[PDB]
């Protein structure tokens, strides 16, 4: 007895439909339901609905009747949930559950953008102003999609004081940002570079963090 | 639907201690409960079924709920492999119906934040939008009312609030505050500040800069 | 069919 497999991500456009699958292995198919739960930061965990695999009998979420579709094809052992007509609502993971074991998720992403790239801004420390006993740099990649972006301090060398926040979303697009705090004895002449890439555009941009009056 | 009651939302424990979660039904649901664990990145993992019947594999430091209709999750020492959020799971009728998770997270003497702000650079002014953001680092507990204030008057549109889930080296939480303007915007105003009322702190925390030059 | 953990069924 053992698992459940997900398919990968999903990035489609509002107006769309996708297919999740979920493959089940090490157990007898047609014996155990299989049911279909959503994750939000908003909503948290919730129920779209359930199949027997073995039956065919379905229950639905009356929030997702008139959008979900749950299907199981017993040859390949693989339970199908069809969402439709997506809408910016419907972004989210969807895990497939046998109550007792989960698959890992799928990510499904409705989007009406284009790939953007980012545009790395250097954030300098105010200059015509204050000090103290460290210096803190910054670094700002707005407007990308799709995630992800990774970005490091100095190539991943100059990482111990090193922070970066999860991306939010505005105006469609994806904002980042990133902190590093250096000692206030070190900056200007071992200088700090904010690296950026952004795969999906194949970008990879080198900001100097450079002071200004 | 059974609304289902999940208390506390989140919590502050240290190793060591003894955990425990409650459950409330909206009905009876005939110890029809399961417990689980999302821990962060990860797709849930089951460790109590029917109320009380430990998931093969769970250590016995994990224990359940009672019956009729509020449950409880207890874990007897809380150790560092149960952070996670928790969440229980009704199965008594459909639709199945979920309680809003409790988040577990490490706890600490208070620590408060490193405020640090940074004007707009010249090259993203170049393209006329300006933003102006502001870190707050190192703070402990996770409580931290971010206010802006532009030439003193206090604005709350057009801006973005993201946090770090509570580092795993310091258990110590930090936001980043963004203000967006375009740049004929940014020039009316002249001063901008960063203010902050954190705990242990009675007074708020502001770092400011002037457009003149502060 | 999880016979032990009892509960709704869609049968």
């Amino acid at each position: 007895q053992d698992q459940l497999q997900q398919s990968g991500a999903e990035l489609v456009r509002p107006g769309a439909s996708v297919k999740l699958s979920c493959k089940a292995l090490g157990y007898i198919f047609t014996d155990y339901e299989i049911h279909w739960v959503k994750q939000t930061p908003v909503h948290g965990l919730e129920w779209i609905g359930g199949i027997h695999p073995g039956s065919s009998g379905t229950a639905y979420n009356q929030k997702f009747k008139g959008k979900a579709t749950l299907t199981a094809d017993k040859s390949s052992t693989t339970a199908f949930m069809e969402l439709s007509s997506l809408t910016s609502e419907d972004s989210a993971v969807y895990y497939c559950t046998r109550k007792d074991y989960w698959g890992q998720g799928t990510l499904v992403t409705v989007s009406a953008a284009k790939t953007t790239a980012p545009s790395v801004y250097p954030l300098v420390p105010v200059c015509g102003g204050t000090t103290g006993s460290s210096v803190t740099l910054g670094c700002l990649v707005k407007g990308y999609f799709p995630e992800p972006v990774t970005l490091t301090w100095n190539s991943g060398s100059l990482s111990s004081g090193v922070h970066t926040f999860p991306a939010l979303l505005q105006s469609g697009l994806y904002t980042l940002s990133s902190s590093v705090t250096v000692t206030s004895n070190t900056w200007p002449s071992q200088t700090i570079t904010c690296n950026v890439a952004h795969p999906a555009s194949s970008t990879k941009v080198d900001k100097k963090i450079e002071p200004r009056v | 639907d059974i609304k289902m009651t999940q208390s506390p939302s989140s919590m502050y424990t240290s190793l060591g201690e003894r955990v425990t979660i409650t459950c409330k039904a909206s009905q009876d649901i005939n110890s029809f409960l399961t417990w689980f664990l999302q821990k962060p990145g990860k797709s849930p993992k089951t460790l109590i079924y029917r109320a009380n019947r430990l998931m093969i594999g769970v250590p016995s430091r994990f224990s359940g709920s009672g019956s009729g209709q509020t449950y409880s999750l207890t874990i007897s020492s809380l150790e560092y492999e149960d952070m996670g959020i928790y969440y229980c799971l009704q199965y008594d009728d459909f639709p199945l119906t979920f309680g809003a998770g409790t988040k577990l997270d490490l706890k600490r003497a208070d620590a408060a934040p490193t405020v640090s702000i940074f004007p707009p650079s010249s090259e993203q002014l170049t393209s006329g939008g300006a933003s102006v953001v502001c870190f707050l680092n190192n703070f402990y507990p996770k409580e931290i009312n971010v206010k802006w204030k532009i030439d003193g008057s206090e604005r709350q549109n057009g801006v973005l609030d993201s946090w770090t889930e509570q580092d795993s080296k310091d258990s110590t939480y930090s936001m980043s505050s963004t203000l967006t303007l375009t740049k004929d915007e940014y020039e009316r105003h002249n001063s901008y500040t960063c203010e902050a009322t954190h705990k242990t702190s009675t007074s708020p925390i502001v770092k400011s800069f002037n457009r003149n030059e502060c | 069919g999880l016979y032990e953990w009892g509960g709704a069924r869609i049968t």
